């Protein structure tokens, strides 16, 4: 029968795969053209397209190929098969398209590749290749898309490559490739997409790169490239993506960049960039993601960023920045996530951040922010993660937080917040973390407090608290509680044995009195307990020594009296019980009886 | 956030039918905002408390890379598999509680390398093999419970093991010693 | 071998 048939059959049998893969290929005249994955040219019966991928198919690739001569398409993807790449495939030659991606091929890349020549698309992405990039591929003039990434390719990027006039798309990303990026690259005029990152390059970005007009996607990230950001780059007017993040770039960000009006995503993160942000950055109305994270960046943030109709992700964190946040910020209503933390930012939080209720992650922390906390912020449905710690935020805390079905993480610690703690706080259904510590409150906890449906960590420590500690009513999810350093009086609740999951409880430096409830002897996982510096008087509970989980009990500086438990308590530190003048036992030194 | 990647390795190898690990988010700047993880003021992990999480499956040796890890509490779970010798790679570890699980295999001699160690509880597991002598070089050791296992061997009475009553080593396969009931060769 | 792609993710 036909060489097409000998070919397809030999291909069937030479590739070891689950029989599900080749299920329809058996032969009884032009039969093979029916088969699954096969497409034939309706006049000639010759197999012009072969797609077999994600077939879980491994093996050797037959030498009885090139028997289907007019074949324009070959796709084999994800199938794990390793080898030196077959040089046999280069002798196909009517191929316009070849995808060998996501497979295991290794060692070097065989030289004969230029023999294809009418070739448009080559995808080698995600394989085990080592060795220098084949220089040879540089000679297919018509090559449009080339993906060599996802391998380990040694050596530099052949400058020869700049000569594929028709090349649209180039992916060398995630290899071992190195050195200076060859300037000749600015000569692919038709070039749209360039992703070369995750290899190791040094030097600058070649000024000559400003010559690619049609360029859209440019990602050089996770390399060693350095020096200044070239002014000239401000001239690629078609550019929708620029990722320069994690490199050695220095000096100010050139004002010229205010010129990419098509720019959408910009990520400069983990560089040395210095000086202020271009006043002209206010002008990119196609801008969606803006990330300056972790640089030397300075000066105020341009007021003009207040309205970019499209702004979504804003990351300014880890610089030294100054002044107000742009005050109409968030009013574009599409704002999702903002992190400005670790800066010198001052002033008031924008009232309109959530004006569109699309915002979820808000990190304002470690800043100079002053003034009250936007009431509007309790109106944000989407709010899930919010961390405001280490600021000057003042006055009473806004009262609407318990509404939100999505809100799981809140840190208000170290601020100037005064007055009451919001009551609805423990009514909010998902809230898993709450830190109100180190504030100016001068009021007391809610009755609601221990009722929190899923709430694991809670810290009110060192904010000017006063009053009785509300009885724990169905303590559910709590593992860590810090109430220490306050003016709280009254007694430790009868029902505290309700928190089964409780681990570390720091109650110290307070005005507490009465006794220490036996119920704690029965907390099943309990680890750390710090009760020191109080008016507590009573006995240390009988059965406590029977617990395999307590490593810490600090009852020091109290009125306690009576014997200390022989138990786990034997392994304890004497200085835990010191300045309790009424205790007897071994660890206090004075015997009973 | 190296240790973040490590904790996440553990997570990934882990079966978490109730999603406690669900807060463990590899893309976070470090795992100090994770639940069940506790870090210091230097932002390195000193604690991992997963006790009673209904976790199944196993552990990865990546747990070694937490250099400042002090308390590792995995007790009362369905965790099975072996015990990684790379736990010897944890120096500042004060407490190791693996007890109440399905763990199999030897007790790693590398465990003899933890000199800040105070509490060691492997009890109520499936462990086999002998009791490594290097364990006796930890003089900070206070509570050792090896009880309820498959352990074969002879029990050390020297070093820290001076202080240990039989309730520590009770109910095993052949185990011989003066720390126990039945002597040996 | 698979390779990262996109904007830098790291977060707080
Ligand atoms: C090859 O096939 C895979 C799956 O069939 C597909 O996802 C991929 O886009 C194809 N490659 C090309 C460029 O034809
Ligand atoms: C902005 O993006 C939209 C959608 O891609 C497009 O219609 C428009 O051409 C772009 N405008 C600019 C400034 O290039
Ligand atoms: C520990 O082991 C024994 C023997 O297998 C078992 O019967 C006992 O109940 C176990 N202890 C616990 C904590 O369940
Ligand atoms: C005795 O204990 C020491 C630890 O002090 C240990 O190094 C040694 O190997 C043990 N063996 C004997 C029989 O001395």
């Amino acid at each position: 029968f036909s060489p097409q048939l000998l070919s397809l059959l030999s291909l069937k049998t030479s590739l070891s795969g689950p029989p599900s893969a080749f299920q329809d290929w058996k032969v009884p005249d032009a039969v093979w053209c029916s088969w699954s994955g096969v497409v034939c040219d309706n006049v000639t019966a010759q197999v012009i397209s072969l797609d077999l991928s994600h077939r879980n198919l491994s093996g050797r690739i037959p030498i009885q190929i090139r028997y289907l001569s007019s074949l324009l398409y070959l796709n084999l993807s994800g199938n794990s098969l390793e080898g030196s790449f077959p040089t046999s495939i280069f002798d196909l030659t009517k191929l316009t398209t070849l995808d060998i991606s996501r497979n295991s091929f290794d060692s070097s890349f065989p030289p004969g590749i230029s023999k294809l020549k009418f070739l448009k698309v080559f995808n080698a992405f995600s394989n085990n290749f080592e060795g220098l990039l084949p220089s040879d591929v540089s000679r297919l003039r018509f090559l449009e898309e080339l993906n060599f990434g996802g391998s380990y390719f040694e050596g530099e990027i052949p400058a020869a490559y700049g000569g594929l006039q028709r090349l649209k798309f180039i992916h060398l990303a995630g290899n071992v490739l190195g050195g200076k990026l060859p300037p000749r690259l600015g000569l692919l005029t038709e070039l749209q997409h360039m992703e070369i990152g995750y290899n190791h390059f040094n030097g600058n970005i070649p000024s000559e790169f400003a010559l690619l007009s049609n360029l859209k996607y440019f990602d050089v990230s996770n390399c060693s490239l350095s020096g200044s950001l070239p002014q000239e780059l401000g001239n690629l007017s078609n550019l929708e993506t620029l990722f320069l993040f994690q490199n050695g770039f220095t000096g100010e960000i050139p004002e010229s960049y205010s010129n990419l009006k098509s720019l959408k995503l910009l990520d400069f993160s983990s560089n040395q960039l210095s000086g202020s942000i271009p006043s002209g950055f206010s002008t990119l109305k196609n801008l969606t993601w803006l990330s300056l994270i972790s640089n030397n960046l300075s000066g105020e943030v341009p007021e003009g960023i207040g309205e970019l109709p499209e702004l979504t992700t804003l990351f300014l964190w880890n610089n030294n920045f100054t002044g107000v946040l742009p005050h109409k910020l968030g009013s574009n209503g599409k704002l999702e996530t903002m992190d400005v933390s670790n800066n010198s930012f001052t002033g008031t939080i924008p009232s309109s951040l959530c004006h569109g209720n699309k915002l979820y992650k808000l990190i304002l922390f470690s800043n100079m922010f002053e003034g009250e906390l936007p009431k509007s912020l309790t109106r944000c449905e989407s709010l899930w993660r919010f961390r405001s710690q280490n600021n000057r935020l003042n006055g009473t805390i806004p009262i609407g937080f318990g509404s939100l079905r999505n809100l799981t993480f809140v840190d208000l610690s170290n601020n100037r917040f005064t007055d009451q703690i919001p009551a609805d706080f423990a009514t909010a259904p998902v809230l898993q973390y709450l830190n109100l510590s180190t504030n100016f409150f001068h009021r007391k906890l809610p009755e609601n407090i221990w009722k929190a449906p899923n709430l694991q960590i809670f810290s009110a420590s060192f904010s000017n608290l006063i009053g009785e500690i509300p009885n724990y009513v169905g303590c559910k999810s709590f593992y860590r509680i810090e109430l220490q350093g306050n003016s709280l009086n009254g007694t430790i609740p009868w029902d505290i044995g309700h928190c089964e999951k409780l681990l570390c409880l720091n109650l110290s430096q307070n005005h507490l009195n009465g006794i220490i409830p036996w119920e704690i002897s029965t907390l099943p996982s309990i680890a750390d307990v710090d009760l020191s510096h109080n008016l507590l008087t009573g006995t240390i509970p009988s059965d406590f020594g029977s617990s395999k989980t307590i490593t810490t009990f600090n009852v020091s500086y109290n009125q306690l009296i009576g014997p200390i438990p022989s138990g786990s308590f034997a392994h304890l530190n004497p200085s835990f019980f010191s300045s309790n003048e009424g205790l007897c036992g071994d660890l206090v030194g004075k015997p009973c009886n | 956030n190296m240790e973040g990647d490590a904790l996440h390795s553990l997570r990934a190898n882990l079966v978490d039918p109730n999603n406690v690990l669900q807060s463990w988010d590899p893309t976070l700047v470090n795992p100090c905002t994770w639940f069940h993880v506790t870090c210091n003021n230097e932002n390195s992990v000193i604690r991992v408390d997963l006790g009673n999480a209904d976790l199944s499956g196993q552990l990865v040796p990546q747990l070694g890379q937490l250099k400042n890890l002090q308390y590792l509490e995995l007790y009362s779970n369905n965790i099975t598999g072996p015990v990684p010798s790379d736990l010897g790679n944890l120096t500042n570890l004060v407490s190791l509680d693996l007890y109440l699980n399905s763990f199999t295999g030897p007790i790693p001699d590398s465990l003899g390398k933890l000199f800040k160690l105070r509490f060691l509880r492997l009890n109520n597991n499936s462990l086999t093999g002998p009791i490594p002598m290097s364990l006796t070089n930890i003089m900070t050791l206070q509570v050792l419970d090896l009880s309820n296992n498959r352990l074969s061997g002879s029990v050390p009475d020297n070093g820290s093991f001076s202080l240990f009553t039989p309730i520590s080593f009770a109910n095993n396969l052949d185990l011989c010693g003066p720390v126990t009931s039945r002597p040996c060769p | 071998h698979e390779v990262p792609s996109g904007p830098n993710p790291i977060s707080n």
